[PDB]
RNA sequence: UCCCCCGUGCCCAUAGCGGCGUGGAACCACCCGUUCCCAUUCCGAACACGGAAGUGAAACGCGCCAGCGCCGAUGGUACUGGGCGGGCGACCGCCUGGGAGAGUAGGUCGGUGCGGGGG
RNA sequence: UCCUAAAAGGUAACGGAGGCGCCCAAAGGUCCCCUCAGGCGGGACGGAAAUCCGCCGGAGAGCGCAAGGGUAGAAGGGGGCCUGACUGCGAGGCCUGCAAGCCGAGCAGGGGCGAAAGCCGGGCCUAGUGAACCGGUGGUCCCGUGUGGAAGGGCCAUCGA
RNA sequence: CGCGGGGUGGAGCAGCCUGGUAGCUCGUCGGGCUCAUAACCCGAAGGUCGUCGGUUCAAAUCCGGCCCCCGCAACCA
RNA sequence: CGCGGGGUGGAGCAGCCUGGUAGCUCGUCGGGCUCAUAACCCGAAGGUCGUCGGUUCAAAUCCGGCCCCCGCAACCA
RNA sequence: CGGAUUGGGGUCUGCAACCCGACCCCAUGAAGCCGGAAUCGCUAGUAAUCGCGGAUCAGCCAUGCCGCGGUGAAUACGUU
């Protein structure tokens, strides 16, 4: 990335704006809970999924994460954290679409869809499509 | 441009908008606040000859007698984006002078 | 000094052709040639303000007008120049002293030029102007070869109511403008 | 650490609302730039500050592109 | 450097402020005394 | 003053220039 | 009364840009010229002066067209003074009054005041 | 200076991130004039970037110096003249426990710029600093130990954190 | 890890304070003396100034973070 | 701030006192010579003498002021 | 001064001159303003300087070698 050091903690309020739907791919995954998801998270999701299915069609990573997480290595109140330890998180609120595959076999997909489900710590849902977008 | 025109909204009343066309030379006595024009003494649009320089001192008599008529004497001049040099002088010039 | 060749030439041949070649209907709308500048890039005048009024002056005779002058503004730190203290050299004649000036070009200039091809018809701003390119101010009339202390080059342009290079093409053409076909 | 700092409150903004009486000289409104520009019986100075210049109510006038102009309306 | 503008021909003072070095040597500037009005006040 | 280009190869223009004797040559008439 | 145009102010983009059209007798600009007032660190381009001829090209006035810009519902919704309940926690919900933003239908290539000239 | 600060103000932590301990006689005052950065296209050295030309380009430049806010309907760019970086003042009001800080109409003397209206009691503004005591230097309607005078002191100015 | 000092041609080291223009010694390369080598003499070449971002007209030099090196400190329980 | 000493070639010093003399050492370039550096020997460029100013026939010289360094005791609300 | 380089044309030897001949004519006019440390040759018709011939051989890349004549020096205290 690149902005600059520390960042604040900030509540998960409603699930709001943390929540949208497919917009892109044929399958989804979704969130149930409210919490930061971390970079390790991301790739332990990505390499579960895209390991799953060697060869793989393309496999779509919604979230992104910015914000730094803060730390301190085991000792007292001297300023504010070093952080970056775990590095960084994406503000995950239920309704979230953390990942969305296509281009491959349905059974594919929701075995895959659910380990990478495992890879994260929130309980989540597997949404198929339908035709919700935004037309006429 | 109109820099000098605002300096002098906000400084009294009676302003004179002295607009001169490449020929001619029309003189309004507005009052801002309301938007009213007073004494509007005309040149080439009204009657005078023709000497553009001349025909300012006239016309700023013009507003002289039509002026002190109503009671006006604020000179509360308008440039309206024009060098005090040629014609425009002579307006506030003859005006002033009577 | 309103009469030379190069004035009645854009009267009574060019201005008539530009109906031809196109054609059209008010006076006002036929290309009309009307401005003229010059231009001397002087990082080198910048160390000898000596060497900066020699130019400026030649300039005054090749021109027939009054030398301006136009220093920098960022700061080529590359180059020596910064504030912009040193110096650039500009002057732009119009009406009568423009075409006595367009005369010398193409009938002196021009002429002795070395190894002239012509000009180049490309030069366009791709509207209706054009912008040439100079090395040896020399080969203008006055400027004598025992008092050139450097061969001072310079650029100059021409802008009218043209508004395709088309219609310029034509236009400097038909004005007498040898261009390098 | 090296960030415990801060310039105390300088307590700027609207000081006088409209629909207020006013003296001759009543600080209407500090600001820090032009949030706020002068108007009827309004000047201002170094800092920017708006007082009136007459006696009367403050009133408020949004003039898009022109401004957030300020006024007095003098009577009595 | 600190400046103080004397008066011409009497004994008054006034608060000022030269340049070291920056091209600043004399002050030549007119003022106004208390004694009469307006006279040159020279650096001193 | 009427410049009398003197250039060297039959040709003597009536431009407008200093020195009327401005000897040339190799101009627009060869 | 009403219409075209000139000055100037208000409303401050539903008046802005852009393509098209259109008006010169009048009004306006350009335009002729640089002797005098005056001027461009170079130029009468700008500012300035004296004033006929020419055009409406440039600029502007008026009108059209929505592609861009701009204005924008309604409906529901987020959030929320206030009152109340549920979960270990992260949080969630109901009653009461309030109620956006975004997106949709859609609107607009102006309206208006005083004075001046012309029928 | 900003955020934290929860839409007036204020508001804490060894909370996040960055400055000041200056500078300018022109970087001031008035008067008149002027308009950005960039992007594209065109051009002798240059050529990402000097300078010149055309069209676009409403503020993303500039505004001495951090940041915020403001700003071309000028606070910015240039020229002319000038020294209001004036004295004696000060209705009213911001701020505030005290003290300190901050804005200022208008009056008088006198003076600058402009035809005038009018503006000028420094710098676009918010940091660029230090109660008091002690003493220094200039000045002065004052005091001066019985009396003239001197020493010394007070008063206005200004100096050494 | 707390505080201080330091990364510059192949080796060691100056220049940073006081922004514009990398200096010295050895070595390396070419040439000479010698039968030959060293010593000695003549000339040449050789750097990204650790690193990334920032400040500036412009950074080895100024500011900040990271990385590596050296020194000091690390107590009362 | 008060007192006194000086600024002299790329650098320092004698000349100053009590004016008529820019000289000395080293560097550096060319010449002599040597196996070689050096010693040593010949010649040479570079100083408005920090500045401005005054007296004199002539001022580095004697003197006034201005800029800077260095020294001196003292001082600090 | 200097003649390197190079464009184009042409001459002759030889089956044949791209690689590789010599030569001529026109144009082109390079470095070089006397040579760093170091080093070479000669004691008189010598050094220096100038031209000539021959073997070689179709021709010739010959500034090479061998031979010949023209002009015509300097200094040699001494043996460290
Ligand atoms: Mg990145
Ligand atoms: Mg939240
Ligand atoms: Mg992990
Ligand atoms: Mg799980
Ligand atoms: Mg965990
Ligand atoms: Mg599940
Ligand atoms: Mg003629
Ligand atoms: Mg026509
Ligand atoms: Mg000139
Ligand atoms: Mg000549
Ligand atoms: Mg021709
Ligand atoms: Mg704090
Ligand atoms: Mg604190
Ligand atoms: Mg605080
Ligand atoms: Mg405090
Ligand atoms: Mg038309
Ligand atoms: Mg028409
Ligand atoms: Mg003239
Ligand atoms: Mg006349
Ligand atoms: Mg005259
Ligand atoms: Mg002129
Ligand atoms: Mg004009
Ligand atoms: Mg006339
Ligand atoms: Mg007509
Ligand atoms: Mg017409
Ligand atoms: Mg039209
Ligand atoms: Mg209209
Ligand atoms: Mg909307
Ligand atoms: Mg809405
Ligand atoms: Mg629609
Ligand atoms: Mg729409
Ligand atoms: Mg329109
Ligand atoms: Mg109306
Ligand atoms: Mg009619
Ligand atoms: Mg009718
Ligand atoms: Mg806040
Ligand atoms: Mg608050
Ligand atoms: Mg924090
Ligand atoms: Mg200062
Ligand atoms: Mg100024
Ligand atoms: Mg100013
Ligand atoms: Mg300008
Ligand atoms: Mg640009
Ligand atoms: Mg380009
Ligand atoms: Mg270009
Ligand atoms: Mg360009
Ligand atoms: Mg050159
Ligand atoms: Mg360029
Ligand atoms: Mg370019
Ligand atoms: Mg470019
Ligand atoms: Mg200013
Ligand atoms: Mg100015
Ligand atoms: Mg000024
Ligand atoms: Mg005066
Ligand atoms: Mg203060
Ligand atoms: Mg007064
Ligand atoms: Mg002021
Ligand atoms: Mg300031
Ligand atoms: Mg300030
Ligand atoms: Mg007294
Ligand atoms: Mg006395
Ligand atoms: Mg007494
Ligand atoms: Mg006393
Ligand atoms: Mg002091
Ligand atoms: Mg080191
Ligand atoms: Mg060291
Ligand atoms: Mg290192
Ligand atoms: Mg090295
Ligand atoms: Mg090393
Ligand atoms: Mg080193
Ligand atoms: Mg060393
Ligand atoms: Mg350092
Ligand atoms: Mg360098
Ligand atoms: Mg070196
Ligand atoms: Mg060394
Ligand atoms: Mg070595
Ligand atoms: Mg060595
Ligand atoms: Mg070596
Ligand atoms: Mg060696
Ligand atoms: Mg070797
Ligand atoms: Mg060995
Ligand atoms: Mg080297
Ligand atoms: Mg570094
Ligand atoms: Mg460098
Ligand atoms: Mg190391
Ligand atoms: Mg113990
Ligand atoms: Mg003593
Ligand atoms: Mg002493
Ligand atoms: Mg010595
Ligand atoms: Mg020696
Ligand atoms: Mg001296
Ligand atoms: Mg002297
Ligand atoms: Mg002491
Ligand atoms: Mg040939
Ligand atoms: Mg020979
Ligand atoms: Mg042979
Ligand atoms: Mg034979
Ligand atoms: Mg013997």
């Amino acid at each position: 990335r690149m902005k600059y050091r520390k960042q604040q903690r900030g509540r998960l309020k409603g699930a709001t704006k943390g929540g949208d739907y497919v917009a892109f791919g044929d399958f989804g995954l979704v969130a149930l809970e409210p919490a930061w998801i971390t970079a390790q998270q991301i790739e332990a999701a990505r390499v579960a999924m895209v390991r799953h299915f060697r060869r793989g069609g393309k496999i779509f990573i919604r979230i992104f994460p910015d914000k730094p997480y803060t730390k301190k290595p085991l000792e007292v109140r001297m300023g504010k954290g070093k952080g970056n330890v775990e590095g960084y998180v994406a503000v995950v609120k239920p309704g979230r679409v953390m990942f969305e595959v296509a281009g491959v076999t349905e059974e594919q997909a929701m075995e895959a869809l659910r380990i990478a489900g495992h890879k994260l710590p929130i309980k989540t849902k597997i949404v198929r499509r339908d035709a919700y977008d935004e037309a006429q | 441009k109109f820099r000098v025109r605002n300096r002098i909204k906000r400084t009294g009343r009676l302003r004179l908008s002295v607009f001169r066309s490449l020929k001619h030379i029309y003189a309004q006595i507005i009052d801002d606040e309301k938007g009213v024009t007073l004494v509007s003494a005309s040149s080439l649009a009204l009657k005078l000859k023709g000497n553009k320089t001349e025909v300012a001192r006239q016309v700023g008599r013009a507003l002289a007698e039509k002026a002190l008529a109503l009671g006006i004497k604020q000179v509360a001049f308008d440039r309206g984006p024009y060098k005090y040099h040629g014609r425009v002088k002579a307006l506030a010039e003859g005006a002033r002078e009577g | 000094p309103l009469d030379l060749a190069l004035k009645r030439k854009y009267y009574e041949e060019v201005r008539p052709e530009l109906i031809r070649r196109f054609g059209y209907q008010n006076v006002w709308e036929v290309p009309r040639l009307e401005k003229v500048v010059i231009n001397q890039g002087l990082g080198e005048a910048k160390e000898d303000a000596r060497i900066l009024e020699k130019a400026a002056q030649e300039l005054a005779l090749i021109t027939g007008q009054k030398p301006a002058v136009t220093r920098a503004k960022k700061s080529i730190s590359n180059f020596k120049l910064r504030k912009g203290m040193p110096i650039g050299l500009r002057v732009t004649l119009r009406r009568d002293r423009m075409w006595i000036f367009l005369e010398k070009l193409l009938n002196v200039a021009l002429p002795r030029i070395r190894d002239f091809r012509g000009l180049n018809p490309n030069s366009f701003d791709g509207r209706g102007n054009y912008n040439l390119g100079l090395r040896e101010q020399l080969i203008f009339p006055e400027i004598t070869y025992d008092m050139v202390d450097a061969l001072r080059g310079m650029d100059i342009a021409v802008v009218t109511t043209a508004e395709t290079d088309e219609e310029a093409r034509a236009l400097l053409e038909l004005l007498g403008f040898p261009f390098r076909k | 650490t090296k960030n415990g700092r801060d310039s105390q409150a300088k307590r700027l903004g609207v000081k006088r609302y409209e629909g207020q009486v006013v003296r001759a000289g009543n600080i209407l409104v500090r600001q820090r730039g032009t949030r706020f520009k002068p108007g009827k019986n309004v000047g201002m100075g170094r800092d920017f500050t708006l007082f009136a210049l007459v006696d009367g109510v403050v009133e408020f006038q949004d003039r898009g592109r022109l401004g957030r102009y300020v006024h007095v309306r003098p009577l009595a | 450097l600190l400046l103080e503008c004397t008066e011409c021909k009497r004994r008054n003072y006034a608060t000022e402020k030269n340049k070291r070095n920056t091209p600043n040597k004399l002050e030549l500037r007119k003022y106004c005394p208390w004694c009469r009005k307006h006279t040159v006040h020279r650096e001193v | 003053v009427p410049a009398r280009i003197i250039c060297g190869c039959g040709n003597v223009i009536e431009t407008y220039s200093t020195k009327p004797e401005i000897y040339v040559e190799v101009c627009s008439k060869c």
